[PDB]
RNA sequence: CUCUUAAGGUAGCCAAAUGCCUCGUCAUCUAAUUAGUGACGCGCAUGAAUGGAUUAACGAGAUUCCCACUGUCCCUAUCUA
RNA sequence: GCCCGUCGCUAGUACCGAUUGAAUGGCUUAGUGAGGCCUCAGGAUCUGCUUAGAGAAGGGGGCAACUCCAUCUCAGAGCGGA
RNA sequence: GGACUUUUACUUUGAAAAAAUUAGAGUGUUCAAAGCAGGCGUAUUGCUCGAAUAUAUUAGCAUGGAAUAAUAGAAUAGGACG
RNA sequence: UAUCUGGUUGAUCCUGCCAGUAGUCAUAUGCUUGUCUCAAAGAUUAAGCCAUGCAUGUCUAAGUAUAAGCAAUUUAUACAGUGAAACUGCGAAUGGCUCAUUAAAUCAGUUAUCGUUUAUUUGAUAGUUCCUCUACAUGGUAUAACUGUGGUAAUUCUAGAGCUAAUACAUGCUUAAAAUCUCGACCCUUUGGAAGAGAUGUAUUUAUUAGAUAAAAAAUCAAUGUCUUCGGACUCUUUGAUGAUUCAUAAUAACUUUUCGAAUCGCAUGGCCUUGUGCUGGCGAUGGUUCAUUCAAAUUUCUGCCCUAUCAACUUUCGAUGGUAGGAUAGUGGCCUACCAUGGUUUCAACGGGUAACGGGGAAUAAGGGUUCGAUUCCGGAGAGGGAGCCUGAGAAACGGCUACCA
């Protein structure tokens, strides 16, 4: 059941630390790592499954694999994100572009679309908006009051 | 003990709470905030036990959930919040404005105060320090820290402050005859002119304190909160004026106002 | 690990002390680094809340300072000299604070010969117009003159490498310079 | 026991960040950063006109004042630069409703400031943990018995 | 970790278990009202031990003593709010030399019988216990 | 109390280089001990300068065991003159 | 009359005692030394920057000439990162 | 007018102090152990006292006192005051 | 709540012990046991071993929903209700248990931080980011869940292939006026003077400087600052806190695998005139750097612990006491190292031993003075079978976390 070890060398099961990010092990709480085993890199007749990918097509068709193909699932979400996908501009807008896909009740039939993330919206700009203001306003504000108490200052000398 | 404690026993919290000893294991334990935790008063201490407008604990919430507080002008929502002295805590679907102000005995007393009078607060300067951009700051006990201060203000001053806009509104100096509330001691709950500033380099000074009785008591200078003239109060007074009466004194009074 | 508790030490009495507690991490130390010389490499460590201290491993290039001529500029390090701790630190070149120090001439004669006119122990009008104003100070010491025919100056550590990271100095001068002057020809 | 001739360490001597520029011709060689200890203790002229260093002296070095200020007879000059204060009490046994008397050691930096011999009652003053056992500063210094 | 709910005990025993004199003194205690056991007899006997020191206490301050006067008057003042204490052995002097009986006197079975209602101190407990 | 023959083995010590029976009994060491040691003692036939008992140091003296070491052995092989 | 000691029986107690007696725990000589951690290395695998050539763009503004920024694709020459 | 014990012990009075427990005031838990509640009235939208006080005999801090008991100082004057 | 009595003699009076008697938040046990209230309880011996179940998880209107979920209907052709799963965030360092270790340790009252760290709550706090032709109507890749091809007896194991998100990861724009400073094209020689070029947020690191003061008047050398009545003149001149600081705070010259200075979300749908989906704009949330606060933490001053001399000298093994410098730390400190000295504790009991020893609040016993107890309801400490090590995080030397040895 133990799976090879992307680099370990040996044809052997080795014991490995297994930290966060890594093959072979999914921590279960923030910081553990933890002693697993895991078998070597090099490819050795005790094998159950070998996983091969294939990088070059041969002579013939494998009915199949070659033959057949599968779709993705979901599209793209993101905004440039279809842009990426469509050869877009920065001006096209998405939103009419996006893939959509039908919902099939047994009487009723709708579709559903993601949610474009990142998307430029009425409503974001006026947010940058606000925070631009309320930045000048209170700096001014700040500068108002530095300088009546730099007076208020002056005055506790004078008088 | 591996990081801050979460709990308290229903015993270790402070007694002048009053909550009884059987109910169950805890008390609230105060949240972090402008007050000492000692030194302070939950919104559900109050709400459910000196105001009784909650019965369960979860009444509190439902009633804190309502926005139907506010303490100083910001509505408070936390259960264990921390008021504490000069706070005001406003019940507006109620028309009901208080100032948690010490009792003779040193409890946080129900003292219901005008419409106005909610708009500020009396605060203790702590320090006043230089701080950065040469910008100046003053600390309050209640923790907070207003910029831009009257260079007079030095430290055990008090402040007025507004409320709605922070703010400090005029201000009293320390010295001989200022009225003074008594924070924590012994003498919690006193009041009374001043007469002497013991001082000691190094540690604690003394500050020896008269009141419209002529009975003197001193205390430690952390404890003095300044609040006003002589026969001159910044805030309205509790029941009493904070004064102190011999058990004896105290006997009297109550069988004799008893009866008609 | 290292733990900087006073616990496991004897007291005063001389008494040998029963084990108290286990270690606790609030009292920790870690292991130094004797910073060496060449190509940058910083590790940082991840202290007590939050918080990094930055374990230079290697330095050349930390930013040295000329105190009497007011300005600071950023030389190479050459090797160690001295050090008042222990010589090993000198044998094998680390670099720490109180270290002692030759370090490159060349920014600080670029300065002089720029702010002064006049070369080191040996056009235009708003140039010469300071220059001849900036002179009746320019005479600095023999001590420190010579130094630059060499093209390499003793300077001491008052950074803390294995904590900031950063191996910046000063130049020695004055009565400073003349002590450890003395203390090298009578060994180095 | 004795003091140095200033500059005999390894390192050289000097108070930190008292810069005294070679630029410039002066009067005096070296300058000489010293303060007010506090509590009425007067920086005596031993800590101003003298050539001593000594980062842990209450005057001219980087240590304050502050907590305790106990009183002990001097008990032992042996130590470089830090001496042995006795500290006679007594102590209420309720029972026999006496005293008995019980004594302390404490070790206590003395600043080259003071010339510091065995029989002196001395004031001393605590003062941040200077080394292992030292807690406090010879901070003044009452006669001996001549 | 609750808190706890505190307690105390009411009585006493004597420390010679067989003085036959006291015996008898008790026995006539118990028939002259009706009693259920010594117990009854002790609970107030623990009851008057600790009144007269509390008394014997204060007659050792001064006269004019804050505390002696609060809490003089206060003794004084329950003992006669009681049926104990007569209206005029109102000093602290008069609750030292306060019998027994002065206590088992007052109590309500003893009065169920001084007031008709029972004839007999063993026809009122019979009654009292039965509502 | 008595008999031979003058006395009748005290202090000590022991299956001891003195004990037949005897490879004594008990304990200990060991997987197992006709061995060793510690004890026991009606001791064929221990014993007081025919010296008894004790004893530190010493011994190419007799004896038992432990650690080390090892071709003594298992179990023999190879080399040099 | 009282009464001392050897000697004799029974039971209990502690003491001495060959066993280089035994067990448990603390601290330790010398030798050996896991582990995670820090460090000199290592580099399965991934990768940011620069650069000459090639194809397809769009103009920083022209009667032909002239010239940026952004993106994406195949031999390379570099110095860097995880 | 503030600061003021040569250097102490002693003693007074306070301060900073935890609750529960203890002592102890109030209160009819039906009594009591307890509890810290409760009480008054038009009880059809109310009013209202409480939840005190004492205790800590070490040491530390502040303070009034100077009897008792220790302690320092002018003798080659190397004395004191200005 | 100040008491005694029985037992040595033929009798006597004493010494003196034994015996009685009374209580016990004092456990066990025997017998007995109807009602009300109150309700301790596997501490003692074994911090001995543990079957099995449970004891820590968490979602707002407000970070991420294309569930090939569910309801639906929305006016919904980007999304829009509800919402498994998963990413993100926070919590799991609280509680609860127990008393083994621990005798100057812990702990108690009392100090210190001018010797440090501090998620959070509360209050403050950011016009400066590029560059001598830049996306800011918003940059970039990657992954989970999920689909599908799989392995193994077995577990909260997971492989290789394919998808797609953000307040996850990685990037990166922006904003007024002035002032002050260096470099200085050039002109015109005197009192000489300058155009415009750069630099100047914060945080980091080092150096230097200011941070004044008890009360007054002159002379100079050096580099230059105002003015006027062009001779020479200058006044009303500026600065906080502490008992005490190289304090707060500021300035100069630079330093940096350059910290931060919003590419986030929910409700609102208003208002200007050139009418463009232009310009502006409200109530909150979530973040963010610094400082204060708060809940804390870490050290810490003074005094105080039972039996013991059949423990009298102990400490410097291989740090014991101290000086200097560094390293390390959140930080002081022989905490560690290097060098240097020979110091430190003790009959006022050191050192060592014992303890059927966690410290205290407190409990029992009542003339008093004392005697004895305190594993255990509150505070503090410690530990999680024994030890050591470390990860994550503000916080752990964590054990319902991991790694190793031992059992
Ligand atoms: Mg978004
Ligand atoms: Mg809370
Ligand atoms: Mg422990
Ligand atoms: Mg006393
Ligand atoms: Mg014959
Ligand atoms: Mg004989
Ligand atoms: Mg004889
Ligand atoms: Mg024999
Ligand atoms: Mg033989
Ligand atoms: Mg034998
Ligand atoms: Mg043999
Ligand atoms: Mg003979
Ligand atoms: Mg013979
Ligand atoms: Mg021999
Ligand atoms: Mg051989
Ligand atoms: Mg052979
Ligand atoms: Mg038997
Ligand atoms: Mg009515
Ligand atoms: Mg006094
Ligand atoms: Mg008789
Ligand atoms: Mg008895
Ligand atoms: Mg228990
Ligand atoms: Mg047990
Ligand atoms: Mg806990
Ligand atoms: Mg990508
Ligand atoms: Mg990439
Ligand atoms: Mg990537
Ligand atoms: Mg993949
Ligand atoms: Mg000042
Ligand atoms: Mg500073
Ligand atoms: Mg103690
Ligand atoms: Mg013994
Ligand atoms: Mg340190
Ligand atoms: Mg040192
Ligand atoms: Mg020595
Ligand atoms: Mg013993
Ligand atoms: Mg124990
Ligand atoms: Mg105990
Ligand atoms: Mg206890
Ligand atoms: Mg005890
Ligand atoms: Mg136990
Ligand atoms: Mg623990
Ligand atoms: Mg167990
Ligand atoms: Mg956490
Ligand atoms: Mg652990
Ligand atoms: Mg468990
Ligand atoms: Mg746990």
């Amino acid at each position: 059941g133990f799976p090879m070890k992307q680099g370990v060398l040996l044809p052997t099961r080795i014991k490995l630390l297994l930290t966060k990010n890594v093959s072979c092990y999914r921590p279960r709480r923030d910081g553990e790592r933890k002693r697993k085993s895991v078998r070597g890199a090099i490819v050795g007749p005790d094998l159950a499954v070998l996983a091969l990918v294939i990088v070059k097509k041969g002579e013939q068709e494998l009915e199949g694999l070659t033959d057949t193909t599968v779709p993705k699932r979901l599209g793209p979400k993101r905004a440039n994100n279809i842009r990426k996908f469509f050869g877009l501009s920065k001006e096209d807008d998405v939103r009419d572009f996006v893939i959509r896909r039908e919902v099939t009740k047994g009487e009723k039939t709708y579709t559903k679309a993601p949610k474009i993330q990142r998307l430029v919206t009425p409503q974001r700009l006026q947010r940058k908006r606000h925070q631009r203001a309320l930045k000048v306003r209170n700096a001014q504000a700040q500068r108002e009051a530095a300088a009546e108490y730099a007076q208020l200052l002056a005055k506790r000398l004078s008088e | 003990a591996r990081g801050p404690k979460k709990h308290l026993k229903r015993l270790a919290a402070p007694h002048h709470w009053l909550l009884d000893k059987l109910s169950g294991c805890y008390a609230p334990r105060p949240s972090a905030g402008p007050h000492k935790l000692r030194e302070s008063l939950p919104l559900i201490v109050f709400l459910r036990n000196r105001l009784k407008y909650a019965l369960n604990g979860r009444e509190v919430k439902a009633i804190l959930m309502q926005r139907h507080v506010k303490v100083d002008g910001k509505v408070r929502t936390d259960t264990t919040y921390p008021a504490g002295f000069m706070d005001v805590i406003t019940l507006d679907a109620t028309n009901e404005n208080f100032r948690l102000v010490y009792d003779v005995k040193g409890r946080f007393a129900v003292h219901r105060i005008t419409d106005e009078e909610a708009s500020y607060k009396l605060g203790k300067v702590k320090k006043v320090q230089l701080g950065k951009k040469g910008v100046p700051y003053v600390v309050t006990h209640d923790g907070r820290t207003i910029r831009y201060p009257d260079p007079n203000i030095k430290v055990n001053d008090t402040v007025k402050i507004d409320l709605a806009s922070g703010k400090i509104t005029d201000f009293i100096k320390f010295d001989a005859g200022k009225l003074v509330y008594v924070t924590g001691g012994r003498n919690l709950g006193r009041i009374g002119t001043i007469v002497h500033k013991e001082r000691h380099d190094g540690g604690f000074d003394l500050v020896h304190i008269k009141d419209s009785l002529d009975n003197t008591f001193v205390t430690r200078l952390n404890n003095v909160f300044v609040i006003g003239e002589q026969g001159k109060p910044y805030i309205s007074l509790p029941k009493g004026k904070g004064i102190k009466l011999s058990i004896a004194e105290e006997r009297d009074r109550r069988r004799a106002q008893q009866g008609l | 690990g290292i733990s900087r508790d006073s616990r496991h030490k004897r007291s005063a009495t001389g008494a040998k002390r029963a084990q108290f507690r286990k270690k606790r991490k609030f009292e920790l130390g870690r292991q130094p680094a004797n910073t060496k010389i060449g190509a940058k490499r910083i590790h940082s460590v991840r202290t007590r809340g939050g918080n990094k201290k930055y374990r230079a491993l290697r330095i050349e290039t930390g930013n040295f300072s000329w105190a009497s001529e007011g300005i600071s500029k950023k030389t190479r390090i050459a090797g160690v000299v001295y050090h008042p701790s222990n010589n090993e630190l000198v044998r094998t070149n680390t670099l720490t604070k109180a270290a002692i120090v030759q370090i490159d001439a060349t920014p600080f004669r670029q300065w002089f010969e720029a702010h002064y006119g006049q070369t080191l122990g040996k056009k235009s009008k708003n140039a010469e117009r300071k220059w001849a104003a900036r002179a009746a100070s320019a005479k600095i010491e023999s001590s420190v003159e010579s130094q630059f025919s060499a093209g390499r100056l003793y300077a001491c550590i008052s950074s803390r490498p294995g904590q900031s990271g950063r191996c910046d100095g000063y130049i020695l001068e004055g009565e400073e310079l003349a002590f450890y002057l003395r203390r090298l020809t009578a060994k180095k | 026991s004795t003091e140095l001739t200033v500059q005999s360490e390894r390192a050289f001597q000097k108070q930190p960040h008292i810069f005294n520029n070679p630029k410039v011709k002066t009067s005096k060689r070296t300058k000489r950063w010293y303060k007010n200890a506090g509590l009425g203790f007067k920086t005596p002229k031993t800590a101003i006109e003298g050539s001593y260093i000594d980062k842990k002296c209450p005057f001219t070095g980087l240590v304050s004042i502050r907590g305790k200020i106990l009183t002990g007879t001097v008990v032992s000059t042996k130590m470089h630069r830090t001496i042995v204060i006795r500290r006679a009490y007594l102590h209420y046994i309720p029972k026999y409703n006496r005293y008995e008397k019980r004594h302390k050691n404490v070790p206590v930096h003395v600043s080259p400031a003071f010339r510091v011999q065995v029989g002196d009652i001395v004031t001393v003053g605590q003062c941040r943990p200077i080394s292992k056992t030292v807690r406090f500063n010879v901070v003044k210094v009452s006669a001996a018995a001549a | 970790p609750r808190a706890p709910r505190t307690y105390s005990k009411t009585y006493s025993t004597p420390k010679r278990p067989y003085e036959s004199s006291r015996l008898d003194a008790e026995l006539k205690l118990a028939g002259e009202f009706g009693l259920k056991n010594k117990k009854e007899i002790y609970r107030i006997s623990f009851q008057l031990s600790k009144i007269r020191r509390a008394a014997r206490d204060l007659l050792t301050r001064d006269e004019k003593d804050p505390k002696r006067l609060f809490e003089g008057n206060a003794l004084i003042r329950r003992l006669v709010r009681v049926g104990v204490l007569s209206e005029d052995k109102k000093k602290l002097d008069y609750v030292l030399a306060l019998k027994v009986e002065d206590f088992l006197e007052r109590r309500l079975q003893t009065q169920v019988y001084k007031l008709g209602l029972a004839k007999s101190v063993h026809h009122a407990r019979v009654l009292i216990t039965q509502r």
